[PDB]
């Protein structure tokens, strides 16, 4: 199997910020 | 959208509780996991990460009926719902639990305890 992931980003509605893992 | 899964997943939550090491990122308080045109709605999502590898954690969320809604880009609207939802970049298997009903364009996987062979 081939693994092709993506940069998963955590977003917070409270502060309005998105921090990529 | 062209390719949803080809785009970076966005976990929209009100509470971002990130462990200092990064062992676990707790998402609570109505979580909206959106991927392209797909919109998943849960209440509690637990993303665990040993620390280091990024792009493949484990989308494990439950609580509110996790619906699998998608805008009809093909004219056909996607609909789904369960008590627990699971998605992974490597493990391409939607493991749902509790009143699990999911169909892609016409069908997909439905039951309650979604288990494979």
């Amino acid at each position: 199997g081939s693994k092709k992931p993506v940069p998963i980003i955590y977003c917070n509605r409270r502060t309005g910020k998105c921090q990529r893992m | 959208v062209t390719g949803d899964t080809d785009q970076p997943i966005h976990i929209e939550s009100d509470q971002q509780s990130l462990d200092m090491q990064g062992n676990v990122v707790t998402f609570t308080g109505n979580v909206i996991v959106t991927q392209g045109t797909i919109k998943i709605n849960a209440d509690k999502v637990v993303v665990t990460r040993p620390g280091g590898e990024q792009g493949k954690e484990v989308i494990d969320g439950y609580g509110k009926p996790a619906t699998f809604y998608q805008m009809q880009d093909n004219g056909k609207p996607v609909e789904g719902h369960a008590s627990q939802m699971h998605y992974e970049l490597a493990k391409d298997f939607v493991v749902l639990t509790g009143n699990a009903y999911l169909q892609q364009v016409d069908s997909n996987i439905k039951g309650d305890k979604i288990t494979y062979l």
